[PDB]
RNA sequence: GCUAAACCUAGCCCCAAACCCACUCCACCUUACUACCAAACCUUAGCCAAACCAUUUACAUAAAGUAUAGGCGAUA
RNA sequence: GCUACCUAAGAACAGAUUUAUAGGUAGAGGCGACAAACCUA
RNA sequence: CCUCCGCAUAAGCCUGCGUCAGAUCACUGACAAUUAACAGCCCAAUAUCUACAAUCAACCAACAAGUCAUUAUUACCCUCACUGUCAACCCAACAGGCAUGCUCAUAAGGAAAGGUUAAAAAAAGUAAAAGGAAACAUCACCUCUAGCAUCACCAGUAUUAGAGGC
């Protein structure tokens, strides 16, 4: 987007995230502090828990990662109640939405320990970069169909090793296929 | 936009004065 | 705008296009707008089973009281008029519920021992059940606003209240908080304020007819 | 008064390219306006 | 107006940290290390001004003759300008006469 | 600057509350009120 | 038969067209150069049903029913050009090895840069251009101070950039 | 055939065949009301209008009969925040009249929520003789 | 006095207008009485094969495995070429591998290109 | 009460070190951002200061601001 | 590119006329029915 | 009730009162437009003819002395490409100009009165007795310099070329 635009946790490209953050504003930036490019040690979904603010110390879940704003976003706490459908004259809805929260300020779970652990992201025979942790002997994956429509191609089809290497052109191999019988060549000129 | 620490302080106090004189408390 | 459709269709006439934007991230609500099964009042023990098989511990007579003090504390969150610990304590369906009306506005409203014990009704069940005590308590109740003036409600003398409150559990850590409250058909009248407030008619402009 | 009365083949012959880089102060003028790192690098 | 509205910025300041710890630490370097090295060698700073403080002039001089063959071609119009100047500046008109 | 002057709203109301009585447009503004000041004084 | 201008008129009204992903570059690499002919001119169908739907949606002035399959067609042929591409560059590789596929080169132009200019296909001889003999590509000593002055500029950003840097570095360890 | 040089030729040099031609197309409905015999596009910037004519003979086999031009300027009055002369993509439009009496019509393309359902038709609106006394007490 | 603007079309008078053009490709020439003569030699011309029977879809099922980025590398296809080739002939003067020595009797040549896209 | 105020932090500052910039395809010295037929170096000048004006006059540390030169008048 | 003067090559109705278009004369200048007038407030 | 305008091409600008919605004497965003026979964009070599104006062009009548033509020989086969087309438009004061073709008020086009009242001073018009003002250029001429050629004078030869005077 624009120079030091403010990212947030609605979309990267939302038309309310342009009435949120338009194009026409050069906004005071935020300090993120950054990590090591290996070390974003939040994934999509796992279990962690938050070490501080209210409801803390429960068991949560983050979903969202923006690592631009460098925040997690752990569904399940850290939210307000607000109204949604303000409309004219209609009652609303209150809802808990959640907002984000720091990588620092919450710390991954222990998945054996059922605590929260802080785990690096080391090195295996099986894998070359994955969580341990320290306080216990434990590695932390990353957590988690199609039917065929009328131009889907099947795997089938997508199994034949069909480009047999010649020494042709792709256009000289087609013209072998279709028939372009050539007559003339090219007259030499220089290159001026 | 004054790079300074105290001036701050002296209008902080009179302000601070005239909040009092604003609603003087019960 | 009136809806969702007047506001799309006063778009495709703005020509403002809502561009869909693709995201993973839903609201994870824990509430219901409404219940499974509302009781009517002047069988139910497979909403139990079904409860009891997440929880495993729940019983159903101590489940009312401290349910009723959390009512109660529902009393105390407009005695405090702490919108804190009733959203600590009831459900969002229920904090529109109890709060928009009430806000900008002071209450001083109290319970007291019960004029008939609460009983244990209903039972409910992405999962939240729904369980419903009838109780006929004593109330103490006023509408203080933004002039100060208390305006509904007796001033010391309670009153008998009886109502089927329901509360609600959903299913991860938490516990029952407020869902709604039944009020049957044959629920007796309630006292207005002593301010007398027009109805106004249909008010026809210049050129029609009134009828 | 109406002095300026441009035309565009005039226009494109006493403030073009070709004659603002036919002499080689104009192509110093080309790279002054370069260093003053411009837009409309000529006319 | 012109004062602020609220108090600032909180003037964290630790004046016991220890890029500061050793200010001046070993820099009685030549009469206390047996006359190895001076003073006069042990200041990081530019080198067109490493410890021969003239006036203004004088310090336009020695940027000069010290680095101007290692300048892009605006500070030395800059510097030849400002030299001009100041060697009218000393002469010319003033309080003393 | 290395220093820039930093006590005027101070040093302003230091000049004016002493001649708050006046009348007319002096009731407000500097020099307005350090000449009908002094003269006053 | 203009019938395949507007896509499938069954999947009309659905508000989204089940479609795959594109094909994959090394998968697609597998595939004969008749094939690789096939495939383009599908693609070439399927991107103008993609672009005749997008102008009518904003004719009609709606959402669009299939928003990724548009720019997901237009990625996998980019894919088969890219292995189109990889298989011309082999043969320039191996049959005669020159490294820009046209052939040209580096030289100096009339504002005294140095670039690569690029030779044209053109009939008449560098003898005889009356064309290119009027391209003056020559710079006599009058290119000095202006080309200096360039690599000032050039310097004045770079070290702007890196005082930014490292003073933005300074900032953010002073945040820990 | 955009974005490349083609092949220089010469009094008699090959037919210069294509292999996979990029210039893709894009065929609208008609603005204002117009004849049946012609379906127009949004050729892009660079094909012949025979080359339109070969184009379309390959993708559908049309019988291309009369082929046509016109360069639409993109406009320039529409201003950025910067407040500068940013001009619209430019088009240069085509239009084909095909033969032996066909003519095609522009196809008639484009002929959580239940919770605020159960919201907003439940609003529940407050009495007049309600006169603004909150609801969720009972008494 | 406006100059911001790109050098399309619209620009001046009659001739002014005439000579430039958009980004076409030529494809005549111009002789007596103002005429253009386009021969078929110099046109475009687009021949796409038949479309009947391939059963390469335009989309790939997602079902489908992912594999690794195989880049053309100049001389693992020049191996895998070659190695037959090479490995009877040595077993058994480049001419019966195929070496060009020139391009200039090929219809599509590499150095320079005579191809199209 | 309104207009208003106020707020950090964009990035600039000098230095240290270090030699840098120039090929998505394309087109680009003709009317630059269009695929095509028969020529280069030649002494910078000038004021200013002479209380006006003219010769004269600039465009590491140390000897030494001494030896050289001045309408022997200003200094360099 | 206005205007002054000239060239090229057109136009209108009665000349020491005006004008659509290109081009040329650069200040230490050109131009000047010489007004010590003009050459972009 | 106005129209010495108006309609077109030319130039010149660059989509600029087209459509669907916002609200800014009561402009902004998105969408759509202008489909050429007119006009450009050209013309395979080498040589060689090209005195007989135009004015209704036949007379008269001239001077300022004429604004338009191929031919010879050789080589040559394939056809409809590209780009302008809109509009209330352009230069300037915060009075005016615009080349050319048709209609000499007309088939086209346009609205000087926001609403009232009926002051003076002013501006414009109507009316008023009785009187009726109570120097530079230049033709002509003279003088002087210059006996002659390939970029002006001049493609000229002292009845010439240039410079002064009245
Ligand atoms: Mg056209
Ligand atoms: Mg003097
Ligand atoms: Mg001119
Ligand atoms: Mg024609
Ligand atoms: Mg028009
Ligand atoms: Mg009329
Ligand atoms: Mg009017
Ligand atoms: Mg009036
Ligand atoms: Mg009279
Ligand atoms: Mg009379």
């Amino acid at each position: 987007l624009p120079p030091h635009y403010r990212y947030g946790m609605s979309p990267p490209g939302s038309v309310a995230d342009k009435r949120k953050n338009p194009p026409w504003i050069r906004r005071r930036p935020v300090v993120v502090e950054p990590i090591s490019d290996e070390d974003w040690y939040l994934f999509c979904g796992d279990t962690v828990e938050i070490l501080e603010g209210k409801d803390a110390g429960k068991q949560g879940k983050v979903v969202q990662v923006i690592r631009q704003r460098n925040w997690v976003v752990v569904g399940g706490l850290n939210t307000h109640y607000r109204y949604i459908g303000k409309t004219m004259d209609y009652r609303g809805t209150m809802i808990p939405s959640e907002a984000p929260l720091l990588h620092r300020q919450v710390k991954l779970v222990d998945p054996m320990d059922r605590k929260p652990t802080e785990i690096e992201w080391r090195f295996t025979e099986a894998g070359e970069r994955v969580r341990v942790s320290t306080r216990s002997g434990r590695i932390i994956p990353k957590p988690e169909t199609w039917i065929d429509g009328p131009k889907d191609t099947s795997v089938e089809d997508a199994l034949e090793r069909t480009y047999v290497p010649c020494l042709k052109t792709l256009q000289e191999e087609v013209m072998e296929a279709m028939g372009i019988k050539e007559t003339r060549k090219y007259k030499k000129v220089y290159w001026y | 936009v004054k790079k300074g620490f105290r001036a701050a302080f002296r209008f902080q106090k009179e302000l601070e004065r005239q909040r009092l004189l604003r609603c003087p408390p019960p | 705008f009136k809806t969702e459709k007047e506001f799309m269709q006063h778009a495709r006439k703005a020509g403002l296009v809502i561009p869909p934007e693709k995201s993973d991230r839903s609201i994870h609500l824990a509430c219901t707008a409404g219940i499974f099964d509302a009781y009517v009042p002047p069988a139910s023990q497979v909403s139990i089973r079904r409860i009891k098989d997440y929880d495993a511990n729940f019983k159903i007579k101590d489940f009312p009281e401290k349910a009723k003090d959390i009512f109660i504390e529902a009393h105390l969150c407009l005695n405090n008029s702490d919108h804190d610990r009733l959203h600590t304590l009831v459900t969002e369906h229920c904090f529109p519920d109890m709060t928009w009306d009430i806000k900008y506005k002071t209450v001083r409203w109290s319970f007291v021992e019960s004029l008939e014990p609460s009983h244990v009704v209903q039972v409910r069940c992405n999962v939240y059940g729904q369980i419903t005590v009838r109780m006929h308590t004593r109330q103490t109740l006023a509408i203080y606003d933004r002039f100060g003036r208390l305006m509904y409600g007796q001033e010391d003398v309670p009153k008998d209240v009886l109502e089927y409150v329901v509360f609600e559990k959903q299913l991860p850590y938490g516990s029952w908080r407020m869902h709604t409250k039944i009020v049957p058909p044959w629920a007796p009248p309630k006292q207005p304020i002593l301010k007398t407030v027009m109805i106004p008619g249909p008010q026809l402009k210049p050129e029609e007819e009134y009828e | 008064g109406n002095e300026y009365q441009p035309s565009n083949i005039k226009r494109k012959n006493k403030h073009g390219w070709v004659r603002r880089l036919s002499t080689p102060a104009g192509v110093q003028v080309i790279l002054r306006r370069m260093l003053k790192g411009r837009k409309s690098l000529s006319h | 107006i012109g004062i602020r509205l609220t108090l600032p910025p909180p003037k964290v300041v630790d004046r016991w940290n220890e890029k500061r710890a050793m200010f001046g630490v070993y820099d009685n370097i030549g009469i206390l290390g047996n006359f190895e090295k001076h003073p006069k060698e042990l200041i990081r700073g530019p080198i067109w001004l490493r410890g021969w403080k003239g006036n203004e002039l004088q310090r336009c001089i020695r940027k000069r003759k010290m680095v101007g063959s290692r300048m892009f071609a605006d500070d030395l119009h800059n510097l030849n300008k400002r030299i001009r100047y100041l060697y009218k500046h000393f002469n010319r008109h003033g309080k003393f006469r | 600057l290395r220093n820039r002057v930093t006590d005027r709203y101070f040093r302003i109301q230091e000049v004016l509350k002493h001649a708050r009585h006046f009348r007319g447009r002096k009731n407000r503004c500097y020099r307005l009120a350090v000449r009908t000041v002094i003269r006053a004084f | 038969g203009l019938e395949e201008f507007f896509d499938d008129p069954k999947n009309w009204g659905q508000e989204k067209v089940k479609s795959g992903a594109a094909w994959t570059c090394q998968q697609l690499r597998n595939k004969s150069n008749e094939d690789l002919h096939k495939l383009w001119y599908v693609l070439l169908k399927e991107r103008n049903m993609l672009l005749t739907l997008e102008q009518e949606a904003k004719r009609q002035r709606l959402p669009m029913p299939s928003p990724e399959r548009l720019d997901k067609v237009v990625d996998s042929m980019d894919a088969l050009d890219k292995v189109v591409q990889e298989r011309e560059d082999a043969l320039r590789l191996l049959q005669t090895g020159q490294e820009r596929a046209r052939p040209g080169a580096w030289r100096r132009d009339i504002f005294g840069r140095i670039i690569w200019h690029k030779f044209k296909q053109w009939v008449i001889p560098w003898h005889l251009n009356k064309r290119y003999n009027r391209k003056r590509f020559f710079a006599l000593p009058y290119v000095d101070h202006f080309l200096r002055l360039e690599r000032e500029k050039r310097a004045r950003i770079k070290a702007r950039k890196e005082n930014l840097e490292r003073k933005k570095a300074k900032i953010l360890l002073k945040k820990f | 055939a955009r974005n490349v040089v083609y092949p220089l030729y010469r009094l008699g040099g090959p037919q210069l065949r294509v292999f996979r031609t990029n210039f893709f197309i894009q065929l609208v409905r008609p603005g204002v009301a117009q004849p049946e015999d012609t379906v127009q596009f949004r050729i892009p910037m660079e094909m012949t209008r025979v080359d339109l004519r070969n184009y379309l003979e390959g993708i559908y086999n049309v019988p291309v009969a009369a082929v046509r031009t016109r360069v639409q300027h993109g406009s320039n009055k529409r201003r950025d925040h910067r407040n500068v002369r940013i001009k619209k993509p430019d088009y240069k439009v085509a239009y084909v009249q095909l033969a032996h009496g066909q003519t095609f019509t522009f196809p008639d393309l484009f002929p959580l929520y239940s919770m605020l359902e159960e919201e907003r038709q439940q609003r529940q609106s407050s009495d007049p003789r309600r006169g603004g006394v909150p609801s969720w007490f009972g008494l | 006095a406006d100059r911001m603007s790109k050098w399309t079309s619209k620009r001046g008078p009659r001739s002014f207008r005439g000579r430039k053009g958009r980004g076409a490709k030529g494809i005549g020439f111009l002789t007596s009485g103002w005429r253009f003569v386009q021969i078929k030699e110099m046109v475009p011309e687009f021949v796409v094969p038949d479309l009947t029977g391939f059963k390469l879809k335009p989309y790939v099922s997602y079902l489908a495995p992912e594999s690794e980025e195989t880049p053309l590398t100049a001389a693992q296809l020049f191996s895998e070429a070659v190695a037959p080739a090479i490995e009877k002939d040595f077993k058994d003067n480049l001419e019966k591998y195929g070496f060009e020595p020139t391009q200039e009797g090929k219809l599509f040549q590499l150095y320079p290109r005579n191809f199209l896209r």
